[PDB]
């Protein structure tokens, strides 16, 4: 796979500037904060239950194991 | 030579101002150079 | 209302926050590379820019304003008509290789 | 209104330069401008003189991808230093 | 130096182009540069002048660039930037 | 050039696809530190043991070379587990010969990282060699005979230990040329990306873009192998193997390596011979099948919620049985792994096909 073979596309224009005129970490904070809060909760939801899952799966066979350990569960 | 030629070649008109001047009116001459684009008159 | 889920689900998908239309994102085996040829240049053309604007704001982990964003009832499959004959002949010439 | 305001602003005497090459003598050339060119502006006033500021070179591309045409163009340049530089020789 | 004497005395050629010479001239740089002025500029450049104008203009400078046409394959502007070193 | 500087890249990979090249790194890392440690050790049982202790307290630097080697086995699989991870979820295993190669990969690092565990001749070292080469033993008719020619006795002993050193010193250079057939492959489709669309409508050169991402890559990974062996070399270790080999003793806590935990698990949760050992070969070879069971019109997870959900099911399942894996065979832990177990497997050849589909049809195709 080869530049010049890969694909057919026309009608774009791409506008750039040379990395010696720009900042590398423009509103690095500023924008930065908010879109990663903004793709943690996106995916929070996706991500966090079968984790808090298997904390729960967790600390009760744990315990329930320790339990059973023991002369008065 | 050292000037390029007026076009260079490799291998539009829409109104009637862009298109006068476009009609023949003399016989063919065509040139062939070493250092200019070639060219072809009339 | 089945409905009802379906645009949830479109929502939750999200490629309609990356300006993609549902068929922008069907997975290229060879019957969709054949529609895909298929494809008059104007819809050959939207699709190319479609995707380029989306893969551009996934390189940046970005999204489009929400107001951009595809809309449920607006999105049509420009490319149904185009792969379903694509399949149609390859099933016909399936069957003729069995006889 | 446009061109003329354009044309008021920017047509002035100081501006502009009446050249001439061949047969001719720079004394009928000059008489003949004396003649008519002599009510020409030379004064637009002081709230107009047209001048130039100079223009920041930017490190940049600009691609206009058309796979539809033949073949491609491609014009590259770094900034030079303008025309009455002894470096342009 | 030789292709640039030559190019100079021959666009020089007919009364339009030398008039059109004069016209900007004086505009551009307030008088005419006759031919001999042009002649004593061309004769002292030398391989050095050469290297060190090119070096202040080209060497290390960002480019700026444009395409049109089938160009998936002109190169990304930090190759292109590079290729100055 | 084209196979690196001018190769063409999707613009939008992002670091998921960077463990690829970190995987090249670990492979050179355990190759460098491996040639290294192989010019002082001694593959006799009498002074296999005797020879690393030397390495470690005597040879200059040996501790370092050593601790690297060890700790970079597990860098190893955490890549390979992210890298594999990497491509169910972005369906990645649709590149058929690229996948399936792969998949030889990760057997081959297994068998290799298993064998290199045996070199020192601590008690883990020597059951693990008892133990996974019995795994033979469970096919039918010839397996016992298979066993005591691996180990070229009717137990584990001096045959063993050599042949092994043998064998742990030229696979990772088979795992090398294996993993450039494994490019090679890849680069006739070129990279996936995270939406799982042709990127070749956006295509960059991978030099300077990602050389450099790649670099910032390999120093997070040198950082986190350093910081393990600078600071915790023995935490993902076992301090049974510290302990010279004795055949007579099977450890009463013995576990395996970290990242073998979840398949022993799995192993263990089957109260039968060959039930249990085609369990464990299914657990890994099940991935040769995922291609087979993607029902989705959409190659990647991104745009698919209900996928994503069952795909982190899956992962703290993982979780879950290598969790258990280091626990004691005792109430209610026999009960969740067996769970556990069953879930792993009906995940992958039941639950997320049927998320596949159900997405189908609530986007009308
Ligand atoms: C245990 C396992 C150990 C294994 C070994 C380690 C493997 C590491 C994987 C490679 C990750 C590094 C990498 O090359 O990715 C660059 C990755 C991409 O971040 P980026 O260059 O800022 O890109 C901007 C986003 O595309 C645009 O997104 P953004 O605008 O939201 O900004 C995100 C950015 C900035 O946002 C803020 O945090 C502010 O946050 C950061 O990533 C920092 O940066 C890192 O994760 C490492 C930065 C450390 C210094
Ligand atoms: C000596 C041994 C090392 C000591 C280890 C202790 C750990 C200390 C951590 C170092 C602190 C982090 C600083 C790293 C350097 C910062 C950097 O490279 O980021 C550049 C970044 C770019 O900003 P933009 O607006 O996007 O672009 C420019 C537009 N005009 O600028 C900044 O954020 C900081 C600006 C101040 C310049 C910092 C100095 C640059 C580094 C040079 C090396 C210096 C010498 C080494 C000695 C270190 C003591
Ligand atoms: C094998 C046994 C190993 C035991 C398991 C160890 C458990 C470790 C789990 C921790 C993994 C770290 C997870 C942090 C990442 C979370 C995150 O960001 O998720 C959301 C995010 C959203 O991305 P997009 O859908 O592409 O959209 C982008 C929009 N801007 O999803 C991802 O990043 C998906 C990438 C997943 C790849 C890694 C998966 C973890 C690996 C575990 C093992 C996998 C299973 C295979 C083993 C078979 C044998
Ligand atoms: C010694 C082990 C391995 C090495 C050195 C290795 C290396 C690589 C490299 C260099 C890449 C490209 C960068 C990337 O996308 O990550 C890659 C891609 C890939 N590898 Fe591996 N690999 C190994 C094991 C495996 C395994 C175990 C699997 C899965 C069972 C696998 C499946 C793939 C696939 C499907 C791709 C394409 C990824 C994409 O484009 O999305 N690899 N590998
Ligand atoms: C895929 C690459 C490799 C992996 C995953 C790997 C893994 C291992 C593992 C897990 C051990 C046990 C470490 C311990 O706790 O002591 C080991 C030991 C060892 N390895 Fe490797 N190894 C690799 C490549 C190599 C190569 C190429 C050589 C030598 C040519 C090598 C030489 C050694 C030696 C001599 C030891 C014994 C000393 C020691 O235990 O540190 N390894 N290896
Ligand atoms: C000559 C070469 C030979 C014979 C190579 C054989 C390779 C086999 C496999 O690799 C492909 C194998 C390593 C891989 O199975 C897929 C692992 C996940 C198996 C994991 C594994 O580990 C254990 C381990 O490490 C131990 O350590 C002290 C102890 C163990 O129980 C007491 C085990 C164990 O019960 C299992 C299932
Ligand atoms: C994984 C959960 C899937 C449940 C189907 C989603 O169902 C949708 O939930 C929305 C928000 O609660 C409602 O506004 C909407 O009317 C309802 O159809
Ligand atoms: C550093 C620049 C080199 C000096 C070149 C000057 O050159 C001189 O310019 C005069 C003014 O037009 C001419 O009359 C004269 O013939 C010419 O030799
Ligand atoms: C990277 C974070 C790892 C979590 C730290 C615990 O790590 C565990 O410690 C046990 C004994 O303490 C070991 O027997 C076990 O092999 C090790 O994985």
């Amino acid at each position: 796979r080869q530049f010049g073979h890969l694909t057919r596309v026309r009608h774009v224009i791409t506008y750039s500037l040379s990395p010696f005129e720009q900042r590398a970490f423009p509103h690095y904070f500023s924008k930065g904060i908010p879109n990663v809060l903004r793709r943690t909760r996106a995916c929070i939801l996706r991500v966090a239950p079968p984790f808090v899952a298997f904390y729960l799966v967790y600390t009760w066979g744990t315990q329930e194991f320790e339990k059973s350990k023991r002369k008065n569960p | 030579a050292a000037v390029p030629a007026t076009s260079e070649s490799p291998v539009s008109v829409l109104c009637r101002e862009s298109l006068r001047g476009q009609a023949a009116g003399r016989p063919l001459v065509a040139s062939v150079s070493l250092n200019v684009p070639a060219s072809v008159r009339y | 209302w089945l409905e009802g889920i379906r645009k949830w689900y479109y929502n939750a998908a999200g490629f309609n926050k990356l300006g993609l239309m549902r068929d922008d994102t069907i997975h290229e085996n060879d019957d969709v590379k054949e529609a895909i040829r298929r494809l008059p240049e104007n819809l050959y053309d939207d699709r190319v820019f479609r995707i380029k604007r989306a893969l551009d704001l996934s390189m940046r982990q970005q999204i489009l304003p929400k107001e951009q964003w595809t809309k449920y009832e607006e999105d049509k499959s420009y490319l149904e008509p185009y792969l379903k004959e694509v399949i149609r002949e390859r099933k016909e010439r399936e069957e003729w290789a069995k006889k | 209104a446009d061109l003329t305001e354009y044309l008021s602003r920017h047509y002035k005497a100081p501006r502009m330069v009446l050249a001439a090459a061949g047969g001719l003598e720079h004394r009928q050339l000059l008489d003949l401008a004396q003649k008519h060119f002599s009510g020409l502006s030379g004064t637009y006033d002081e709230d107009a003189v047209p001048t130039l500021s100079p223009c920041r070179f930017t490190g940049s591309q600009i691609c206009h991808r058309e796979d539809g045409l033949p073949l491609a163009h491609v014009a590259i340049a770094v900034e030079g230093p303008g025309w009455a530089h002894p470096d342009n020789v | 130096k030789n292709l640039l004497r030559n190019a100079l005395v021959s666009h020089l050629d007919g009364t339009t182009p030398v008039c059109e010479d004069i016209g900007r001239s004086l505009l551009t740089y307030g008088r005419r540069i006759p031919l001999a002025e042009w002649e004593s500029r061309i004769a002292e450049v030398d391989a050095r002048v050469v290297r060190e104008v090119c070096s202040k203009y080209f060497y290390d400078q960002c480019p700026a660039v444009a395409g049109f046409g089938p160009i998936e394959q002109l190169p990304d502007y930090n190759r292109i930037r590079s290729g100055m070193f | 050039n084209n196979a690196f500087i001018d190769l063409p890249a999707p613009s939008n990979i992002s670091s998921w696809w960077n463990f690829g090249s970190l995987l090249g790194i670990c492979l050179i890392l355990q190759i460098l530190t491996g040639l290294f440690l192989a010019m002082h050790y001694t593959s006799d049982t009498t002074t296999a043991f005797s020879s690393v202790t030397h390495i470690c307290r005597d040879v200059n630097y040996g501790w370092i070379i050593r601790y690297m080697h060890a700790n970079g086995a597990s860098m190893f699989f955490i890549c390979l587990y992210m890298h594999v991870g990497r491509g169910l979820y972005y369906g990645s295993y649709t590149f058929l010969e690229t996948w399936n190669i792969g998949v030889i990969l990760l057997l081959t690092v297994m068998a290799t990282a298993f064998m290199g565990y045996v070199l020192p001749w601590g008690q883990m070292s020597f059951w693990g060699a008892t133990v996974i080469t019995n795994l033979l033993s469970a096919i039918p008719y010839i397996g016992t005979n298979l066993v005591e020619w691996i180990w070229g006795g009717f137990s584990v002993d001096k045959a063993t230990l050599t042949r092994f050193f043998a064998f742990h010193f030229i696979l990772p250079f088979i795992i090398m040329a294996i993993a450039m057939v494994h490019l090679l492959f890849l680069h006739e489709t070129g990279s996936n990306n995270p939406t799982g669309i042709s990127s070749d409508v956006d295509k960059i050169p991978f030099h300077p873009y990602y050389t450099i991402k790649d670099i910032l890559g390999a120093l997070l990974l040198i950082l986190a192998l350093m910081l393990l062996v600078l600071f915790a070399p023995d935490l993902l270790g076992d301090p049974d193997n510290y302990t010279p080999a004795n055949p007579l003793n099977t450890p009463p806590h013995i576990k395996p390596e970290w990242y073998f935990l979840f398949a022993y698990a799995i192993l263990r949760s089957i109260p039968n011979k060959l039930g249990g050992v085609l369990a464990l070969a299914f657990s890994i070879l099940i991935l040769a099948l995922i291609p087979l069971l993607h029902t989705s019109k959409q190659r990647s997870m991104m745009f698919r919620p209900l996928s994503q959900c069952l795909f982190w099911a899956l992962v703290a399942d993982l979780l879950t049985l290598t969790w258990i894996g280091g626990q004691p065979v005792e109430h209610p832990y026999i009960t969740i792994g067996q769970l556990a177990s069953v879930l792993y497997f009906l995940l992958i050849l039941v639950l997320m096909p049927t998320a596949g589909t159900i997405e189908n049809k609530l986007l009308k195709w």
